[PDB]
RNA sequence: GCGCGACCCCAGGUCAGGCGGGACUACCGCUGAGUUUAAGCAUAUAAAUAAGCGGAGGAGAAGAAACUUACAAGGAUUCCCC
RNA sequence: AGACCGAUAGCGAACAAGUACCGCGAGGGAAAGAUGAAAAGGACUUUGAAAAGAGAGUCAAAGAGUGCUUGAAAUUGCCGG
RNA sequence: AACCCGGGCGCGAGCCCGGGCGGAGCGGCCGUCGGUGCAGAUCUUGGUGGUAGUAGCAAAUAUUCAAAUGAGAACUUUGAAGGCCGAAGAGGAGAAAGGUUCCAUGUGAACGGCACUUGCACAUGGGUAAGCCGAUCCUAAGGGAAGGGGUAACCCCG
RNA sequence: GACUCUCGGCAACGGAUAUCUCGGCUCUCGCAUCGAUGAAGAACGUAGCGAAAUGCGAUACCUGGCCCGUGAACCAUCGAGUCUUUGAACGCAAGUUGCGCCCGAGGCCACUCGGGCGAGGGCACGCCUGCCUGGGCGUCACGC
């Protein structure tokens, strides 16, 4: 799938395409997440 | 992702490792002959795993 | 319960075998390859049978 | 080498055969010279030991002692005897073997079946002597 | 009996039935034998070698 | 740029894995070969040409045989006789 | 100017019964090299080897004469000796 | 079975041997035996960073004490001329 | 017997004895066998000395003061002080690959190119849990299964 | 009055020498198959403590046929059985695993019509022999 999951800028944790948000810790809909750029060099 | 997965080389690389353990205390006492120095047991950062 | 099991398990035998000889209705079961070689259970039973008194007569820790 | 259509002479092969032994060559370590009385009750010149038996030490220190057999190892033929121990340096009494060339029987449990078997020597024996 | 068994005749000398209660009763003292198996007991291992045996006399002479 | 210290960093990929036919790694596995026992192929590849240590290997050395070879020593397939149960009995005469 | 049931050739299926495909170390049957030798080399030699390939048995394989022949006789066939 | 070899020899392999190990792979591939008649296989005590050491005990023998029969050479220390 | 040391004979190849060690096999004459004699071969294998207590353990300037614990502390662990890392000369998540290296407890012969109480060394135990992550189903260079036919055949096109 | 040369003593190191030989080498006799009724090749289990080994097989050093009468095994065991999984490997795939479909007696509930459990079996390697199935080829019977 095109959709790679979606890895947080801030926490950096991974947390899908289906998730609106990310959560590690209390990361709590800081919606600060971007998709893996869908695979290189 | 899994860590890669399939069970068929999974469980073979687990015997081996099952496989390299230490001699058991007793088949050294009761004994026939040997300084019983096992031998095929392997190691993480030394010569390489095989099959 | 956690049962160690055999390596041409499945879950739906467990779910009848642990049935048959415990007498319990379990509800869901996990399953793994172990580094031993064998099929490491966790099985989840129903609250009507708890896992504390079904264990007792077979002791477990 | 010398003679009989058969198997077996054979330096290298009985060495190996008879050190190790296989299980009726086995039960061939096991015998022990008989003593006078029952060399002539049974006709023979040697037999199987046994445990409930009683054996004298010829050869070694202990010679001249005389027990019951307590054990015999199959394995390595030997024979444990009681009271024929050593002081190990801790001070516990360990059994010594011994291999039952050294031993002469002066006693058997007689049994009925092993009875009949010596009902057999003795009968195998007669016709050697007369 | 209370106390366990076998010889190989005495299984012969059974009938079909007989046997693989016997069979049964087998696996279900088997089964305690892993338990104590946590114990760790020396009768558990001469027993559990020695009931390892009677299984295969079972099966076999079936 | 260029070769071994570079190269050997570079490598992380397989092509030489297990073999189901013979157990050893020698699978050639996206040229779907085995450079050991050949696989797939109907028979098992024997060259008589390599010569000593490989054919002995080839020929293999972990069998049973004392199973097929107890028969071979035996011909028959039957087995009555029974004796030794209290009368007793009839392996001994009279 | 014609359809139908039946005989007879081919084909596919089907379950049955039966055999075969891989293996054992060499022995045991086609294809088929070179180093080398000929102080070079091309016929020749190494060598119908090795090797590759296929397939058999406890042994194979070969066999009761359109044979030998150089006479005048022998009398299936291997092998050993020469 | 032997005018064979006898542990650098004989098989690559007397033992854990096609083992340990090398190579992506085809394939390659070692070193590896011996206390003692009997384990009697070193209690008890002192010491010590640890091992070990001291003292003693067993045996015909411990420079027979554990890859322990014998114990060359090449070499090291101490020491003697 | 072997070994070590010397004594005697023989030009001599070599023979012999004495002492110690060793602790079971060893000769001589004749007649035969032959894996039958080394200093060497960039000889092989093994061992061993000098080289030497020598080269290396040197460029991000990185620790310092107290303290814990310990038979032992420059390098284990606490605090403070001081820095360094910044698309990652040392942050987070992962593919392959590794293959148990993870956690815990107990050690310390070997490792760590040093110390070590420490560790990714040693030993023993323990951990990985999917209806909703991934495998899985699909199909893409192609691996192709399927005539016929070359090819003994392996094998190859379709 | 150093440190150093040569030889020896005592010891170590080292493992030659000598003997030993649970081994080969070689020669020789004997004997001689194993297979799709799963051999042979390999996997991974299998133990009290299990990493070796040989031995076995999801039944797992197998095993069938405590001392005075049925325990034990290269006693011989010219004796026979399990023989998982891969492997010719044969239902299909495959890095020794997995897979989805069909058929199923007999238990059950509805207890009328139906369902739903369950062992076990099946899902082109090739060829022959017996059975089905269809045209094609020359035709008889038959009405036109």
């Amino acid at each position: 799938y095109n959709q790679d999951k979606m890895i947080c800028r801030k926490c950096y944790a991974r947390l899908h395409p289906r998730a609106v948000n990310c959560r590690k810790k209390k990361c709590g809909h800081s919606n600060q997440l971007r998709p893996k750029k869908k695979i290189k060099n | 992702m899994p860590s890669h997965k399939t069970f068929r080389i999974k469980q073979k690389l687990a015997k081996k490792q099952r496989q390299n353990r230490p001699i058991p205390y007793w088949i050294r006492m009761r004994t026939d002959n040997t300084i019983r120095y096992n031998a095929k047991r392997r190691h993480w950062r030394r010569t390489k795993l095989g099959f | 319960l956690v049962f160690i099991v055999d390596l041409k398990a499945d879950k739906k035998k467990i779910k009848a075998a642990v049935k048959k000889m415990y007498d319990i209705q379990a509800k869901k079961v996990n399953t793994l390859i172990r580094p031993d070689g064998k099929k490491k259970a966790y099985v989840k039973l129903t609250p009507d049978y708890d896992a504390l008194d079904v264990a007792n007569k077979i002791g477990i820790i | 080498m010398k003679r009989n259509p058969r198997v077996t002479s054979s330096r290298r092969k009985c060495r190996k055969a008879h050190f190790t032994a296989p299980s009726s060559v086995r039960r061939v370590l096991m015998s022990a010279a008989l003593s006078t009385e029952l060399r002539h009750k049974y006709n023979v010149r040697s037999i199987p030991i046994r445990k409930d038996d009683e054996v004298q030490v010829v050869r070694g220190s202990y010679k001249g002692r005389e027990g019951k057999v307590v054990q015999v190892y199959r394995r390595r033929w030997v024979i444990h005897v009681e009271r024929i121990t050593r002081e190990k340096v801790n001070g516990s009494t360990v059994n010594v073997g011994i291999h039952p060339s050294k031993v002469v029987v002066t006693k058997l449990k007689l049994d009925k079946d092993r009875k009949a078997i010596l009902d057999r020597k003795a009968s195998g024996r007669a016709a050697d002597k007369a | 009996m209370s106390s366990g068994k076998v010889k190989a005749g005495e299984l012969w000398n059974k009938s079909k039935d007989d046997l693989t209660k016997q069979l049964a009763e087998l696996k279900t003292e088997l089964g305690q034998l892993r338990i104590q198996k946590v114990a760790s007991s020396g009768s558990k291992l001469n027993r559990i070698h020695d009931i390892r045996k009677s299984i295969a006399r079972v099966l076999t002479v079936i | 740029m260029g070769k071994g210290t570079g190269s050997f960093g570079k490598r992380r990929n397989k092509t030489h894995t297990l073999c189901v036919r013979c157990g050893r790694r020698s699978f050639h596995l996206q040229k779907s070969t085995c450079s050991s026992c050949g696989y797939p192929a109907a028979r098992i590849r024997k060259y008589n040409w390599s010569v000593k240590a490989i054919r002995r290997k080839t020929t293999g050395t972990g069998r049973m045989r004392y199973m097929r070879h107890v028969p071979r020593r035996f011909k028959s397939n039957f087995r009555e006789g029974t004796e030794a149960t209290p009368r007793k009995r009839a392996a001994a005469a009279n």
